[PDB]
């Protein structure tokens, strides 16, 4: 439930009414099928909040 | 607030309970549809008045 923008370096999600920059993370974002298919499409890493505590 | 077309479509999809990335994957196909499907309006208006 938002969009995907950049500051000109960075990515984020925002909510579409109200400017609110969020990391894009596991729980921003849903998976479709591999990086080939869609039109447009960038690379951005995808945080991913357990991995922190799977170091521990 | 401008926004690209495709992206439009893709809030206009998501509004209707259909999921945003079904039109990302048939973008091309949605497309060609919505061409053709106003082909039709414009042979329809040409072919009778009525
Ligand atoms: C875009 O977002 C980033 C991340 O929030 C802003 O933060 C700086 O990013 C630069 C690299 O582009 C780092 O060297 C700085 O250390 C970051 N500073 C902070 C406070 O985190 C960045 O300023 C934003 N603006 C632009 C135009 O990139
Ligand atoms: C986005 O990331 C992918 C994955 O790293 C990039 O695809 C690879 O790019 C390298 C360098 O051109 C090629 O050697 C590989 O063969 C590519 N792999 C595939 C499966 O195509 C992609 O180029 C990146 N795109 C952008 C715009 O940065
Ligand atoms: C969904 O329906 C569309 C037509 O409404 C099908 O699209 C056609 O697909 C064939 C190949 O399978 C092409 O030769 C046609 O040119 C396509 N039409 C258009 C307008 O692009 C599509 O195959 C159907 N998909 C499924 C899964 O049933
Ligand atoms: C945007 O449009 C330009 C032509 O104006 C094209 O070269 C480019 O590949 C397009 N990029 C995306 C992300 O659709």
């Amino acid at each position: 439930e938002g969009v995907f923008v950049s500051n000109g370096t960075h990515w984020f999600v925002t909510q579409r009414n109200f400017y609110e920059p969020q990391i894009i993370t596991t729980h921003n974002t849903f998976v479709s099928g591999n990086c080939d298919v869609v039109i447009g499409i960038v690379n951005n890493t995808v945080y991913d909040p357990l991995q922190p505590e799977l170091d521990s | 607030l401008q926004i690209p077309f495709a992206m439009q479509m893709a809030y206009r999809f998501n509004g209707i309970g259909v999921t945003q990335n079904v039109l990302y994957e048939n973008q091309k196909l949605i497309a060609n549809q919505f061409n053709s499907a106003i082909g039709k309006i414009q042979d329809s208006l040409s072919s009778t008045a009525s």
